[PDB]
């Protein structure tokens, strides 16, 4: 009722054509050898996409249903073949018990695609995958003659359909007419690397996950590997579980207290307000509260959840209807210059709304003041809630003097006039992050703390992967993270607990792959360097012993000791020895002998032999040269324009190859 | 092609005869005393008082060759920086021939030198009593044989002392062995260098990778990481060409040992200052932390 | 030159193509920047390498000197045993000694 | 945004709106049209969600009057003699590819 | 009056743990 | 005022909107105070393992901490050294 | 290409296929004997017939 | 020095003189990475010298 | 028409002497060298043509 799939699942990853190449690609595929389930109905669930095969002489399968929730609550597709034709239909189908073949659907309403074909052993192959709101279908078709289970081969599939389609689909589920049988596999993100021949088909693919020898071909991105030993990346290991920490925070931010206030001040003697220890939830105000700017600097709007801030001020003024564009790093105006000033490194949220019927009256509204004479620029973050007469030159005088004036003028606000003279309530929020014990904090749910194996974690939105152990570092009140020489976050704090952590990767140690060829055979063996195996080794192997220089995999400890082939290390060589295998012994110094000494007898040669012998030695190489212009920008105009900008880059190159 | 060249130096500097002479058990040879420049057989360790010594001066930098995770994991209250290397994935490979082939090696050249002579170099093993073949030198640089003949046993206790002298010398003087400690410091050096230039933020707004993941869009977060890419893959070009360029000054080296060996430990050489000061007789090689030394 | 260096496209031609002029002189100076870096190592490797060759041929031309112009009494220099003589050949990029 | 319309960070195209109040909005009041403001989640890109059933924050199937039991879709109000926020617009979205 | 200050005046930069380390800042010092 | 060194610990920063231009003491009606200002120049500090920071040097007093602020370290080998600019 | 850049293409209203392929091609090296000597200049095209 | 790398000048108080922070520490960052690149070239061929 | 040029500017900002790329293949190499006056042999010029 389980079996396994070998080389199949690999597709046309794009419409570009190209031939005699080796293209390297990272998306949704099948993994090589994986587990597929058989079937000779359930409701099989999606969960990224789906290889589905299907082994019939009859034409018994014919067609899928894919959706949600299989009621008529939800918005469903069909993509079914009937007699003569070939249907598509996304609708609102209350689906049957049994889905036979037609009468699939009792009713369909408020529906929204519809496609109809042209009218129309072996196995048929389908990839099924659904991302942006689009289908996409790719088809295959072989002739095989085998009768328990799928053939292990390598086909192709090309593309037929991408739908335009809005569906959650998470279940799916066959549909029968009434022998044959239905394979169903799962897709995951992974790594290929694919192979074009002269016509610009692909004849052969390989994985980069399922054997060092696979990690060794992607690596050096060839088919045909000589004999030697490599190094390939380090030994990882996955994350297995998921860990997030959040503050004993319960009552929610108060919403109400600062938007839906009973009135605000002037924007020249505007207020500040400390908000702590509360759940930032704004879903809240969906229902109420709308605003014409909402703009934030420093962060994304959509990270507003997921993340956890330090310290929240809110300063609240009203401007009128063209002054909130003012309101900005880097403005000037009579706002910006002697009223409100923001920082140029601004971090923090602006957000503002039109008040008109709580704020303009009839015979005008003359309670909201702004300061337009002044001397000299206000310094972020400033205000200045003075009231002296103004005079140019910079000496004191009296209102009903010629040269003195109010610096203070007022707001005129009527019920009937244009958006640009109108009120405008604005609340501009500033915080930082990363920085400080965290009092106001997102909207998420925790999960209990995982203390041995390597897990993401996200403690106060600080994201990672790694490993968190008990650790002995005595941190100051007033501090919350640490860092390293290379600023690595090394130790956090609980926020719940209140234990100190320490955070280490979970990656370590190199690995080394020793081949005796591709051509000659295809089995390797691993050296593990640091570890000690008399574990952190992955998969399997027969034969496991400890050298000087590390652990093997793979190779048979003979006694007898040759010179050197293939160099391992510290002492240890290796080589492919009689049915042929990979043997591991420590190498020869040399032919052992021994000459007597006496202090009164001596050796004399009575013959010689005449020797030639031959040496080789490179003398010279190849003489090249480039075109710096050409090589660069090749025919463009525009880039060769560009690129006598960058001067004396090209002539201090052919300088040095000539 | 670094670690290949360095593996290649090492052979070809050493392993120079064509077969291994065992020690003889007699270490006195006419008056002259080879007992501090050969393997003692019941001290534990098979290299000589002269090589002990030698090892004992350069403070290696222990490269350790077993650094499991567990260790690493553990003593995190020590800052230690090999643990740092290797887990921002630098990593160093042990050599193939280990310290006790080497002392092999320099043992079985100077057996052949103590027992054959100048004759095993340039063709088979031809045993000659000790006193002919310092005659047969003595002959080679200018001065009859009847001079050594003559006052033999002053000469054998002049040579006795001299090598007494060596062996005080090295217990006390330092900077002696300074160029191959250099050596080891200066691979340190530029690999520690390594690690400290993962906290240059490189124009971007944080060093930090998860910071910028966290708190930033997908295109945003785009500009910012391709600025640490950069910054990084620069840095690590710039290690790599200052490797390839120190290889080729070690590599000068090397060939500059291995003909000093051939001409210099396997025969008789005339070119003047190319031995010691003075008129050659002959030398012994002795192995040292990544390198030679010639008596 | 498929890569990209953080650029919209390794093809110059989109970019020129489907951007406005100065978004476009962004996107271009990224590519000249890779272009150059990458032309730079490679002449890097070529000085480092011609070094190697240069001392090679260095000792080739003073190997026929005192071989094949002449009797060498230095040990190993030219063979193994008592040198008698020499002979050069030519080859490939390099020269024989017997 | 979040429950009924979302795009995606990697979008090419165009985006464009224009004012409809002479032919969408009457002084009696428009409530033709309608918004999701709850939702159990966020959309993803270019995704659809058109179902009515009554919502409850736990998140238990729930019968239209109780305590905590809400229909999930508002009512656009449009009248004429309204300001420029709350007055009707037409979108239209187009997705290209090169 | 007149006095000297001698190595006074030097608080502490940011909020970050900092064990074995060896750091250069510019700010407004005494 | 004692020549020793010590360091100084946050303890509250406060969102005033004021220009501080000019400051005075308030004192009870034998004590002493003593005032300095403050400059931007550049510093180099030195932690301790379990502890605070220990060490501090300028880089603007004399050549010798110009030189320590050049190599980035506190102790320097015999020599002939090239230093930067920092006065 | 393996260079990624455009070779084929499909003309849009005949369907045949093109082949684009640069217009500037080969070394031209200038001999001179001196611009403090004679003005004239030998030209080499290297790999042409 | 006289190459502006791409940016909007080869003279830094232009820069600094016309633009604020966020902006204006985008160009001095591209001219600071030139001319340390620059640096970095001329000590590489000394080397190999 | 759209070419390329090279200049020269004197001591007291007169531009004096001016070539064309285009013209010969001396031209060329003036270009590509980038100055006046050219010693005797053979080098190798880019494409102003
Ligand atoms: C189930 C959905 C379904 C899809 C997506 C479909 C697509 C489809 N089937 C095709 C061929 C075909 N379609 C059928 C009939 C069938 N009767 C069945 O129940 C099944 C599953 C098939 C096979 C898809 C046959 C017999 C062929 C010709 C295959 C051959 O003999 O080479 C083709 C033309 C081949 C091409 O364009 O390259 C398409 C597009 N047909 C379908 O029925
Ligand atoms: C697509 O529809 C499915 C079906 O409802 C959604 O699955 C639900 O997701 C919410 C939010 O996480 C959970 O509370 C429910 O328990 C899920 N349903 C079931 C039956 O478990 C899915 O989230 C939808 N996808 C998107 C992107 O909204
Ligand atoms: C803070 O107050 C001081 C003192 O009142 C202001 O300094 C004045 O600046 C104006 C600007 O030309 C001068 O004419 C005055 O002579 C200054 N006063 C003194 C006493 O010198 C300062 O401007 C205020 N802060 C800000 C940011 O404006
Ligand atoms: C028209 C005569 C001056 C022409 C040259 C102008 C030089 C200075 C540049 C811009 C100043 C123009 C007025 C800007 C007013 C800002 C009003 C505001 O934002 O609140
Ligand atoms: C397939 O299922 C078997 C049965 O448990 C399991 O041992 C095997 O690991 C599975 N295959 C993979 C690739 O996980
Ligand atoms: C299908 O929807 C209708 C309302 O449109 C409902 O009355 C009916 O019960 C639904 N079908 C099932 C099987 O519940
Ligand atoms: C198949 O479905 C299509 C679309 O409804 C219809 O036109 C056709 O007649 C159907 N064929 C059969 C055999 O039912
Ligand atoms: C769905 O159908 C119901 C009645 O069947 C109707 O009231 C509602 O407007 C429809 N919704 C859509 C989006 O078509
Ligand atoms: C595919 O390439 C081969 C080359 O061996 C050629 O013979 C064959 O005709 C090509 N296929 C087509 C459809 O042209
Ligand atoms: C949204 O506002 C309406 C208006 O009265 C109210 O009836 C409804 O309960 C509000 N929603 C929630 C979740 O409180
Ligand atoms: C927070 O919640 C945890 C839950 O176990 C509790 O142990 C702790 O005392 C609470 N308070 C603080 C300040 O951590
Ligand atoms: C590996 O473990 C064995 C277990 O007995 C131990 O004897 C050996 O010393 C260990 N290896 C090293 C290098 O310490
Ligand atoms: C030396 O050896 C050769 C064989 O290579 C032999 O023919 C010759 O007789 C030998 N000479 C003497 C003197 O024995
Ligand atoms: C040779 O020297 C060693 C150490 O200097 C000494 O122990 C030994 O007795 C000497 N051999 C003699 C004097 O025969
Ligand atoms: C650690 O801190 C304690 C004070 O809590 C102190 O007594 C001890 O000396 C410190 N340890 C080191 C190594 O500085
Ligand atoms: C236009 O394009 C069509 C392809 O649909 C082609 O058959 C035709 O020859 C072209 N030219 C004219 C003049 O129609
Ligand atoms: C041009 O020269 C090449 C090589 O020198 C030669 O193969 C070719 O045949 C020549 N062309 C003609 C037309 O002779």
């Amino acid at each position: 009722t389980q079996h396994t799939s070998s080389m199949r699942g690999v597709y046309y990853p794009d419409e570009i054509f190209r031939s005699d190449t080796l293209y390297l690609t990272q998306d949704l595929f099948l993994p090589f050898y994986s587990n597929v389930t058989g079937f000779h109905n359930p409701v099989i669930p999606f969960k990224d996409g789906i290889y589905f095969a299907a082994t019939e002489k009859s034409n018994v399968v014919r067609g899928w249903v894919f959706g949600s929730t299989m009621n008529n609550k939800s918005q469903s597709v069909i993509i079914i073949n009937n007699s003569t034709n070939v249907v598509i239909r996304a609708c609102n189908f209350e689906l049957c018990d049994n889905p036979f073949f037609t009468m699939i659907f009792d009713n369909a309403f408020n529906c929204t695609f519809e496609y109809i074909s042209d009218a129309f052993k072996h196995l048929r192959e389908f990839v099924f995958k659904n991302k942006d709101g689009f289908l996409y279908v790719y088809k295959g078709y072989q002739p095989i003659d085998v009768v328990r289970d799928l053939p292990s081969g390598f086909n192709t599939l090309k593309p037929i359909f991408k739908l335009p389609l809005g569906i959650n689909i998470t279940n799916f589920r066959a549909i029968l007419t009434a022998a044959a049988a239905y394979f169903v596999g799962y897709l995951k993100p992974t790594t290929f690397m694919l192979k074009y021949d002269e016509n610009g088909t692909i004849t052969d693919a390989v994985d980069c996950s399922q054997n060092p020898l696979a990690e060794l071909k992607c690596s050096v991105k060839s088919f045909e590997i000589d004999k030697g030993i490599y190094q390939t990346s380090n030994f990882r290991v996955v994350p297995s579980g998921d860990v997030v920490r959040f503050p004993n925070i319960t009552n929610l931010c108060p919403f109400g207290e600062v938007f839906n206030a009973t009135k605000f001040p002037s924007v020249y003697a505007w207020e500040r307000k400390k908000i702590s220890n509360c759940v930032a939830d704004y879903s809240v105000l969906y229902n109420s509260t709308f605003f014409s700017t909402f703009k934030c600097y420093g962060v994304c709007a959509t990270k507003l959840n997921d993340l956890c801030f330090s310290n929240v001020y809110a300063d609240s003024f009203v401007v009128k209807g063209d002054d909130v564009r003012q309101i900005a790093p880097g403005q000037t105006g009579v706002i910006a210059d002697y009223n409100y000033k923001l920082p140029d490194d601004f971090m923090g949220c602006v957000l503002a709304w039109n008040t008109r019927n709580i704020d303009a009256t009839s015979t005008g509204n003359y309670n909201y003041k702004y300061r337009y004479l002044r001397h000299g620029k206000l310094r972020p973050f400033e205000r200045d809630i003075s009231n002296v007469p103004f005079s140019p030159d910079g000496k004191p005088c009296t209102p009903p003097a010629l040269n003195c004036y109010w610096p203070l003028n007022d707001y005129g606000f009527y019920t009937t006039t244009g958006i640009g003279y109108q009120p405008y309530r604005v609340v501009v929020l500033s915080f930082e992050l990363l920085n400080a014990p965290a009092t106001v904090c997102g909207p998420k749910l925790s999960t209990d703390l995982i203390k041995n194996q390597c897990v993401n974690f996200n403690f106060n939105g600080l994201t990672g992967t790694g490993v968190l152990t008990p650790s002995s570092k005595r941190f100051q009140p007033f501090q919350q993270f640490g860092r390293d020489v290379s600023d690595f976050t090394d130790s956090v704090r609980d926020p719940k607990t209140s234990e100190i952590l320490d955070i280490s990767p979970c990656s370590f140690g190199g690995v080394s792959v020793i081949t005796p060829g591709t051509n000659a055979s295809s089995e390797v063996a691993v050296l593990y360097q640091d570890v000690n195996c008399t574990w952190r080794i992955y998969s399997t192997g027969n034969n496991v012993f400890q050298t000087q220089a590390g652990c093997l995999i793979g190779a048979e400890h003979v006694d007898t000791s040759y010179e050197c082939d293939i160099p391992i290390g510290a002492g240890i060589c290796a080589s492919y020895h009689t049915q042929k295998s990979i043997v591991a012994y420590t190498m020869s110094l040399g032919a052992d002998s021994s000459i007597a000494y006496s202090n009164n007898t001596i050796a004399i040669p009575t013959n010689f032999s005449i020797s030639i012998t031959t040496e080789v030695m490179p003398v010279s190489m190849a003489k090249t040269s480039v075109d710096c212009n050409m090589y660069i920008c090749g025919d463009s105009t525009e880039c060769a324009n560009l690129l006598l900008q960058y001067g004396s880059f090209c002539t201090q190159l052919n300088r040095a190859l000539s | 092609g670094i670690a290949a060249e360095q593996d290649r130096n090492t052979r070809e500097v050493f392993a120079q005869v064509k077969q291994m002479y065992k020690t003889p058990t007699l270490k006195y040879f006419g008056g002259f005393n080879f007992s501090q420049i050969l393997p003692d057989p019941l001290k534990p360790t098979k290299r000589s008082f002269i090589e002990d010594l030698l090892f004992n001066k350069v403070t290696l930098a222990d490269a350790g060759f077993m650094k499991q995770y567990g260790e690493c994991l553990g003593d995190i209250n020590a800052r230690d920086l090999i643990c740092a290397q290797k887990f921002n994935g630098l990593t160093v490979l042990p050599p193939l021939l280990t310290d006790d082939m080497i002392a092999a090696y320099t043992a079985a050249l100077v057996s052949g030198t103590a027992t054959a002579g100048w004759t095993f170099g340039a063709g088979a093993a031809l045993q000659i009593p000790f006193a002919m073949q310092m005659a047969y030198r003595f002959n080679g640089i200018g001065v009859t044989q009847n001079v050594l003949y003559e006052n033999q046993k002053q000469i054998a206790n002049q040579f006795n002392k001299a090598i007494s002298q060596i062996q005080e010398s090295l217990t006390t003087t330092s900077t002696a062995l300074g160029k191959l400690q250099d050596v080891v410091n200066q691979n340190a050096q530029a690999l520690n260098t390594l690690v400290k230039q993962l906290s240059s933020n490189f124009g971007a707004i944080s060093s930090v990778l998860n910071d910028i993941l966290s708190r930033l869009c997908k295109v945003e977060a785009e500009v910012q990481i391709d600025r640490l890419i950069t910054g990084r893959l620069q840095s690590l070009q710039t290690y790599v060409t200052q490797q390839l360029i120190r290889a080729a000054e070690i590599r000068a080296s090397a060939n500059l040992a291995a003909t000093k060996m051939s001409e210099c430990v396997l025969g008789q050489s005339k070119r003047v200052d190319f031995c010691g000061k003075g008129y050659h007789l002959m030398s012994f090689p002795q192995a040292a932390p990544h390198g030679v030394v010639f008596l």
